[PDB]
């Protein structure tokens, strides 16, 4: 990477006058007086001791344990801005009591307890309690800082770029102090740990969305995506700092009895924090997922193996991998177009050489039972003949320089223009655009592919758009640069949704995100390097997106620089395999990596790993249901399921998918096995492959072959899988269920599983789907309905039941409403204690018992 | 009044009793027992071809809503109605 193309924070000159700030007395100070306690919130004004400039103090308790604070300016010359589109709804609050007073302090009490908000006046602070136990100070190191508009602090330039900056000095900073905590986590996207370091001898953590060509490892630049989002975590608690700001922003974290300091530092906009007391990480989950939404449920056959590179050179090429594929009993379920596709990197059209009848490529997909991606970038190549930069241009929907005409940068087609994503009325054209009359050649089987929206501008500082671009309503890009993707990605996915009369679900992929993005489809790390140590920090960055609510998340396979070994290539199969976004993606100059043209041990081990994810499909797809109604993330640090294992606060080369599947890959070229951390008192673990039972906690030496992929299923839980693996999703989505029993050592087990179509919003608009509980306790399963709500036609069966941990019955028998005592014939395996209860036969919307004699 | 007899696996293994040959679920580790369904992993499936050359194709591939064969016999029960196409 070059790093001189990027600003440190000596070089943004909010950051250097921000972070000069020391922890030091504050010359801020609440106003009593003022004090004003209205129906929603609590309203006191601040004053900077020297400068005397007033500001307001918006406090706010919540409903789910949530405090809000704004401040903002009592009298400004124009309005800072606030971030639009992000929180799904105005939060409910909670009233708030004075319930104490002095001469410097009062007390406030959120409804009727437990928590407690207590304002000091001078100097200016904020703790929060719930009931007596101190959680968190604001502005406990004075560290607040709120430059006022007045009438390189004005104009500046970095490199050759110059930034105007009209309204000169605007940025705003505070600080966070939480006691007890020691482990902090986060603020993606960064190629860093999982658990974030402190930043005193160097950098703070960047958020800025940035186009950076070859990425390096273990550092704190920005990358594509900023989500402002710092969960805190120790044996006693868990909270989370929601950072409300859409502009530049700098995040240093400080140790210090154990104690951990948070400070926020942004180029503009307003004070805007939630802070989500918990106690419970899932807790935080939640109270997070009500501010910004859940993760949209993907379609199915977007959780299946998508096949990508730059570039698929045409039609014949792309059904030759489709074929490729069927030849070599590989399942894939996607096709992916890179920018080669279009007409000279005109969007929404198709090269008339390579791509002359994409209507015909897609029906012989869809008779394949497949789907295309088809990329779509946010930058409209300047060509008059060019229908959609013509319309944009003659509507005015393109960001403007602040001379009124439009911004006008560099991307693939050359000089490009920008749409303004942040009006709505440019949304509501680009999602007209995505019907089928508009987007000739495209079906219902094309999906799409948002790249290059931080936005990425080949000749603009920090290779994105000038900081004084000009957007609706008036606003700086300074002032929204963080969401622009996010709109972006909006806009795509509300396109895919119209253009079906409301009916299908999207599937979008974008680079540049920031808090909300869970709600509109995936997101992945952007251009890593095939190399060792990208496999590696592929579980820690993108275990750091779950923790923030984007749940749908991946890493190119393979790397996208480069070219991989064979043993590494087949190494991050078998990583993206247990991983949400599952893709593989290479650079337009590296070799050609279909996996059938490595040798056959190399194809055997990459075609095991691609069986495993399609027959665990039902269990993916219950997760991501799971995540999309209570906004829990899908792969988990090891510290979510053990909050008490103070071990397992840093590990990163290991994750749990929900709470039943540990997994271990491996990440080192010519390893002869792992070291495997299998944590929790009395818990036990299933080797799934070898279905050796072990007990925690301990850690396992678990020799390893090419094929070996460490995974370990969790007692007291049931996994569904569809053992019939086919050749994409659709062709397996009516095959019937095996369960999978991992008995707890008290007998005992549970797992749910959630049924639909597969790809329309009837589950939601009809209450067509299945949620079924199943749960093992004594000798007996029974499946029963997880929601009442849910019905659906399905040919769906019970095939298959595999008991781990379980002795030899004497006889097994089925009962299921409406159909008399059945017996059923089994196998016992006594070395492994592993039972078989053969063809079960009970439809999977039925309730039903199985019971062990 | 006399009975039938039952089926054993072509790899030897396992016998069997009659009615458990193309009943949907797998009790041959060699996927003899199922060559008219998806149930076997290794299993394949006979498309006779009556106008071509017969063909065989993978038990997964029965009932997909792909069509595999030329006479469209795979796909009896799926949803997909494939014509004969053997010329
Ligand atoms: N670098 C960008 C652009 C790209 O090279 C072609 O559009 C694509 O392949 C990458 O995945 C993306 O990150
Ligand atoms: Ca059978
Ligand atoms: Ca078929």
């Amino acid at each position: 990477v070059d790093r001189s193309n990027f600003k440190t924070c000596d070089e943004s000159s909010f950051c250097k006058r921000q972070r000069s700030i020391r922890p030091g007395l504050s010359p801020y100070r609440a106003l009593l007086d003022t004090l004003q306690l209205g129906p929603d919130a609590l309203t006191v004004h601040l004053i900077h001791e020297v400068t005397k400039v007033l500001l307001v103090l918006e406090l706010q308790g919540l409903q789910k344990d949530m405090t809000r604070i704004r401040i903002d300016e009592l009298e400004p010359r124009r309005p800072r801005y606030r971030v639009p589109d992000v929180l799904v709804a105005d939060p409910p609050t909670a009233r708030l009591s004075v319930s104490g007073r002095d001469d410097n302090s009062v007390e406030l009490t959120v409804a009727e307890g437990p928590y407690k908000i207590i304002l000091t006046a001078q100097p200016f602070r904020l703790d929060l309690l719930e009931d007596r136990s101190l959680l968190l100070s604001v502005n406990a190191r004075g560290l607040m800082a709120f430059e006022h508009q007045r009438a390189g602090a004005w104009e500046e330039t970095f490199k050759t770029h110059s930034d105007s900056k009209p309204y000169g000095p605007t940025s705003v900073g505070l600080d966070f102090s939480l006691p007890g905590m020691e482990h902090v986590y986060g603020i993606p996207e960064h190629a860093d740990s999982l658990r974030l370091k402190v930043t005193e001898g160097g950098e703070p953590y960047r958020l800025y969305n940035l186009d950076v060509f070859q990425y390096e490892l273990n550092n704190p630049m920005a990358l594509y995506g900023s989500v402002p989002v710092l969960l805190a975590h120790s044996f006693h608690r868990d909270l989370g700092i929601f950072w409300l700001n859409a502009a530049e922003t700098w995040v240093d974290i400080s140790s210090n009895t154990p104690q951990t300091d948070i400070r926020w530092m942004s180029e503009s906009g307003i004070i805007d924090v939630f802070l989500m007391l918990g106690p419970s990480v899932f807790d935080v989950f939640r109270q997070y997922a009500s501010l910004t939404g859940t993760q949209a449920l993907p379609p199915l056959f977007s959780l299946g193996y998508h096949q990508s590179r730059w570039n698929y050179r045409d039609e014949a090429d792309v059904l030759e991998v489709d074929q490729g594929f069927d030849d070599h009993n590989m399942p894939c379920d996607v096709i992916w177009l890179d920018i080669e596709h279009a007409d000279g990197k005109r969007y929404f059209t198709w090269d008339p050489t390579r791509f002359p009848q994409p209507l015909n490529m897609l029906e012989h997909l869809a008779s394949k039972r497949r789907k295309l991606v088809a990329i779509v970038d946010p930058h409209i190549k300047v060509d008059s003949g060019y229908r959609v930069h013509e319309e944009l241009r003659n509507h005015g929907l393109y960001v403007k320089t602040r001379d009124g005409s439009d911004y006008e940068g560099w991307c693939w087609p050359g000089s490009a223009s920008y749409p303004d994503f942040t009006n709505p009325r440019m949304r509501a054209w680009w999602s007209n655009m995505f019907s089928f009359d508009n987007y000739e050649g495209s079906a219902p089987n094309l999906y799409v592919w948002n790249d290059m929206n931080e936005p990425s501008v080949f000749n603009g500082p920090e290779v994105t758009m000038l900081k004084d671009a000009v957007h609706y309503g008036g606003w700086e890009h300074r002032d929204i640069h963080n969401i622009y993707g996010l709109y972006v990605h909006m806009a795509t996915a509300d396109g895919l949704i119209q253009r079906s009369g409301g009916i299908e679900r999207p599937f979008v992929l974008s680079r540049a995100f920031f808090s909300g993005s869970q709600r509109f489809g995936a997101v992945w790390t952007g251009d890593n390097t095939a190399e060792w140590d990208h496999l590696k920090i592929s579980i820690p960055m993108c275990l750091s997106l779950a923790l923030v609510g984007l749940s749908f998340c991946g890493a190119d396979v393979g790397g996208f620089f480069k070219n991989p070994e064979p043993e590494l290539l087949v190494r991050w199969y078998q990583m993206g395999a247990y991983q949400p976004f599952f893709r593989a993606h290479a650079h337009l100059d590296t070799g050609r990596r279909e996996p059938w043209l490595l040798a056959s041990q190399y194809q055997d081990a990459i075609r095991d790993a691609l069986f495993q994810r399609y027959s665990l499909l039902p269990f993916w797809y219950t997760l991501f249901y799971q995540a999309h109604k209570e906004g829990f993330p899908v792969m988990r640090p090891l510290w979510v399921q053990y909050p008490e294992d103070m071990s397992t606060f840093s590990i990163e080369d290991q994750f749990m998918l929900g709470d039943a599947l540990l997994i271990h890959p491996v990440s080192d070229a010519g390893a002869h096995g792992v070291q495997v951390y299998l944590p929790g008192q009395e818990e036990v673990w299933y080797d799934i492959q070898s279905y050796q039972k072990h007990h925690g906690p301990q850690t396992l030496y678990l020799p390893v072959t090419l094929s070996s992929i460490p995974v370990f299923q969790r007692g007291g839980t049931i996994v569904p899988r569809w053992m019939r693996v086919r050749r994409s999703s659709d062709c397996m989505k009516d095959d019937p269920i095996t369960l999978f029993v991992a008995l707890s050592p008290q007998g005992t087990a549970q797992g749910e599983l959630f049924l639909d179509d597969g790809h329309t919003f009837n589950y939601q608009t009809r209450h067509e789907f299945l949620l079924r509980r199943f749960s093992f306790s004594g000798s007996t399963l029974v499946s029963s309905s997880a929601d009442p709500k849910g019905h659906l036609e399905t040919p769906i069966w019970i095939e298959r039941v595999v008991i781990m941990g379980a002795g030899k019955p004497a006889a097994v028998v089925l009962q299921t409403k409406g159909s008399p005592e059945s017996r059923l014939s089994f196998q016992h395996d006594p070395e492994t204690s592993v039972l078989i209860l053969r063809k079960p036969g009970v439809s999977v919307a039925s309730d039903w018992s199985i019971h062990l004699r | 009044y006399e009975e039938s007899k039952p089926f054993t696996c072509l790899d030897g293994t396992a016998t069997i009793p009659f009615d458990q040959v193309n009943d949907d679920y797998c009790d041959c580790k060699d996927g003899s027992d199922e060559p008219g369904t998806a149930a076997c992993p290794n299993g394949s499936f006979h498309c006779t071809n009556t106008g071509y050359k017969p063909l065989y194709i993978l038990s997964s591939r029965v009932n997909d809503g792909v069509c595999d064969c030329c006479d469209g016999t795979d796909e009896y029960n799926s949803g997909t109605v494939c014509e004969n196409t053997c010329r």
